């Protein structure tokens, strides 16, 4: 009906925004090791 | 890597000319077998021999009618999906894919004396579905169509028994690959109506829906793919079928006092009856009433006249997240939409089992 | 490919040794699986339990627990066998018929212990012991084969209680497949199985299912218009569960013909695939 | 039974470690069956 | 062979990867089989029906819905594990005993959640997750169990012996919305096992406990059952009807055989079907428990 009784309310709310970005690294920041392959075989889903 | 099956037959419910390459076959019992579980099985009341009627009139339509009676195999053993769906393509959802392969195999056929055949199968299956002789226990599973050889009338086929779809040579077409094609009228898969997240394995089952009324039955064949498990896929099809389980609960069977064991068993100052009369001397007097319970029950649902599906499982595909796609291609001289399936592993044993509840 | 020799024994006489080689394409069953193995686990010695032979329930039991093997070969002084189990990718692997009825191609193969009519089996007289072979029928028939020789069993009884019998009936039991009549059990005399290895099936079976359609009738009263009451519900259940698990259904072979005809009679061999 | 992720190894100081377990499994394998012998 | 993979989280402890790599030939569980995937769905958090650890009701229907795959050797970085419900073939498995309980050869396995003590399991602090392994008991054992935690549900809305030792099961039951989904299809059971044909057999309990006597073979079965044992000595049974169709119809066919297919769907549909059998080669013929045995898929 609209009678207002004696009670207040606050409300939330939340939103979210997709940015760009900026990154800075220095020289020797990561060091790096990388190894070999293998191979695998396997039924595929015609061959393999 | 894989095995193939040969069976010759009579053509006159599969013709591998016209069927393409990697489609379902399924296969007969012979009918002899059906009059003798008919008249066994047939509920109380109902006439036993309408299905004898119903029987005659399908090979009194089909060649060679004297060779009825002695199964020396050379029936009709083997048939396709597409026929099935067509004999009840009044029954699918989807009016005009339905329509459409009627008419199809209606004229890539002899379509001289197909439309009577197709009739007599229907209510063949009318009155099959008329003394619970449900056609769940005679129609089996054969693997997608592989090579087929034919001179006149009579044909030698050969298909894959389980395994890959793709590890096969077909060695006469263009390539020598060949993948699972169905009509689109019978494709029904159960997740997207269920609403989960179709990715990863999933299951192929055949179900066998059955509606019982009086002079009014039906039965369609659904080709569902589901990645449900085993055993679960009986407590999600009832969940899109609960119309038709109360409505046979019903309209299944169309042809009293209580007892209070408990209440007089807890309280003592009742009638007792010990073994000292059961010996065998007098087992009248001794059991004069002792009780009287005027009972009997006969006209009740059974769990047999409440049924409504029937699955099995018939293969799997690992390859997660599926790209099935339907395409309409010509079908003999006419157009069809089909759905082709890659990469199909078939197997599992013909287990049935039955959605009563 | 895993395969299963049988010693087989010393000074057979012609005629003992002889008929083992007509039974080529017949399937046994192994305890335990070795690649060596002795006569005596192949025997129904070594089958029957408490002294006494065995019955049907501790056959079909039995038939569950213990592993199976398919005779391939004979050699006058050696028989080997191939197995059904683990892995073992068996090559051109035929069987042979068994039971009176008909087999017919994409017909999957379960076993039964013979209950139609006398056990055929070898008979070593000069050894001592005897094998029999269990009998191979389609899936489709099974569960009417078990529920019918019950229900024969159980209206033997009742004719034999009833002071008066209820006779009055249809005629033969005929069971019927590829357009066959089998017509088991003419006439009413001549009990050989009635009560013999039958009599504790149809005894389980009957006590369940009075058990069964009472406890409902027992507990809501409302159906048709001291006491444990919970122990009862536990032992119906368990035994429910043990006696369904015991007849149950499982196939263990596929007919899968190829360039041979379909249909065959019993006496005959064909090839089967591993399912 | 050999080469969990171990065949790039053969088949291409690792390398000789590996070629010893070669050795030191099949000159245990080898007397494996001079005890079967007996 | 179908083998799926199991991404370990990195920074993980080495007292953690020591204890995980115990775990060598023990059951795990997939909501979804794919061959790349995460350790979230083998936590037991996966496992929260609502928002809570799960039931054990609520488990025995994770059991069956799930996918279940089995653990293999386990390298410092990868967890491989091969899968056993779809058909695939499988050469040398092995699985590792997690009951109480010991084992022999030719015994079916299912699977039940740890109704007996605090089950062990794997404990991940820094990842923040814990892993339960699912226990394993023959098929007699599970059908007893079974029995038992139903009866004490239905009390609700325990010991057991083998092989001359008793056990003590603590039935988990906090919750409510599984606990009478059980009860509804026990009753549907009960239901459709009532035809026309009970009526015979109904009629042949005089007779029963006569043949219960002087033959030495009923007695501990009419001990043992109780409702039939009351019912033959308190009610009166009117004699016979007839049959509407009799000349061609047989009425107690449908009774004897409907019934087989309930009994055997009653055993599966209350819990777990059987999933393994065990048959070793080349092995002893009983296995304690923690110890592994080859077994083959069913």
């Amino acid at each position: 009906t609209g009678f207002h009784p004696g009670i207040a309310f606050t409300v939330v709310r939340q939103d979210r925004f997709a940015t760009e970005q900026l990154l800075y690294a220095e020289r020797a920041s990561e060091s790096y090791f990388v190894g070999q392959i293998q191979v695998h075989h396997h039924d595929a889903i015609g061959g393999v | 890597t894989t095995q193939l099956i040969q069976q010759v037959s009579l053509t006159d419910f599969f013709r591998p000319d016209i069927e393409h390459a990697g489609s379902i076959v399924l296969i007969l019992r012979h009918p002899s077998d059906m009059i003798g579980e008919a008249n066994t099985l047939t509920q109380a009341g109902r006439d036993p021999d309408v299905l004898l009627e119903g029987l005659r009139n399908l090979f009194n339509a089909c060649t060679a009618p004297w060779t009825v009676g002695e199964g020396g195999g050379l029936r009709a053993y083997v048939t396709s999906l597409s026929f099935i769906a067509a004999c009840r393509a009044e029954e699918y959802t989807d009016k005009q894919a339905a329509d459409a392969n009627r008419t199809a195999i209606v004229s890539a056929y002899g379509c001289s004396r197909m439309e009577t055949r197709l009739i007599r199968f229907s209510e063949c299956l009318r009155a099959m579905v008329q003394c619970h002789v449900f056609p769940h226990r005679f129609i089996s599973f054969f693997g997608s169509l592989l090579e087929y050889t034919i001179q006149d009338n009579l044909c030698n086929i050969t298909a894959v028994a389980k395994g890959p779809q793709e590890a096969a040579r077909t060695d006469k077409t263009s390539t020598r690959r060949v993948t699972a094609n169905i009509p689109a009228c019978v494709f029904w898969d159960v997740d997207k109506d269920l609403h989960l997240s179709a990715d990863g394995l999933k299951h192929v089952f055949l179900v066998f829906v059955y509606t019982q009324r009086r002079q009014r039955e039906g039965v369609r064949l659904h080709l569902a793919l589901s990645q449900l498990n085993e055993q679960c896929f009986g407590r999600g099809i009832g969940f899109l079928l609960g119309r038709i389980r109360a409505e046979n609960a019903a309209w299944g069977t169309e042809g009293t006092r209580a007892l209070p064991l408990v209440q007089l068993s807890n309280d003592p100052t009742s009638p007792r009856c010990s073994i000292g009369e059961i010996t065998g001397v007098n087992w009248n007097l001794a059991r004069q009433r002792l009780y009287q319970w005027t009972g009997d029950f006969r006209g009740l649902p059974t769990q047999l006249s409440c049924m409504y599906a029937a699955y099995t499982l018939i293969g799997t595909i690992p390859s997660e997240s599926v790209r099935y796609t339907r395409r309409m291609e010509r079908f003999g001289g006419y157009n069809v939409p089909t759905i082709w399936l890659e990469g199909v592993v078939w197997g599992g044993t013909n287990t049935w089992n039955e959605c009563y509840y | 490919p895993f395969e299963i020799e049988v010693l087989l024994p010393g000074e057979l006489s012609p005629a003992e040794t002889s008929a083992l080689q007509k039974c080529e394409g017949k399937i046994i069953t192994f305890s335990t699986l070795r690649h060596r193995a002795s006569l005596v686990d192949i025997a129904l010695s070594s089958y029957y339990i408490n002294g006494a032979p065995p019955d049907t329930l501790s056959l079909l039991e039995a038939y569950r627990m213990r592993f199976a093997a398919v005779i391939t070969r004979v050699i006058p002084g050696k028989l080997l066998a191939h197995a059904i189990g683990v892995g073992t990718p068996t090559p051109g692997l035929f069987i042979q018929n068994t039971s009176p009825v008909d087999l017919c191609n994409g017909d999957y193969i379960c076993l039964l212990p013979p209950v139609f009519g006398s056990a055929d089996s070898i008979r070593l007289d000069s050894v001592g012991l005897e094998i029999v072979f269990p009998l191979t029928i389609p899936q489709t028939l099974m569960r009417e084969i078990i529920a019918k020789v019950v229900a024969r069993a159980v209206e033997r009884t009742a004719a034999g209680a009833q002071i008066l019998p209820h006779e009055v009936l249809r005629g033969a039991d005929v069971i019927c497949y590829n357009g066959r009549r089998y017509e088991l059990e003419t006439n009413l005399q001549h009990r050989d199985g009635s009560d013999a290895a039958i009599r504790t099936l149809v005894l389980n079976l009957m006590f369940s299912i009075n058990e069964g359609c009472l406890l409902l009738l027992a507990l809501i009263p409302t159906l048709l218009v001291r006491f444990p009451i919970y122990e009862t519900i536990s032992s119906w259940i368990s035994t429910s569960s043990r006696l369904g698990d015991t007849l149950g259904t499982r196939a263990i072979l596929r007919v899968c013909v190829f360039d041979g005809p379909s249909t065959v009679h019993p006496g005959d061999r064909t090839a089967v695939i591993q399912v | 039974a050999i080469a969990s992720e171990a065949l790039s190894l053969l088949s291409n100081s690792l390398r000789i470690r590996a070629i010893q377990q070669m050795a030191r499994n099949l000159r245990t394998v080898l007397d494996s069956f001079e005890r079967g012998t007996a």
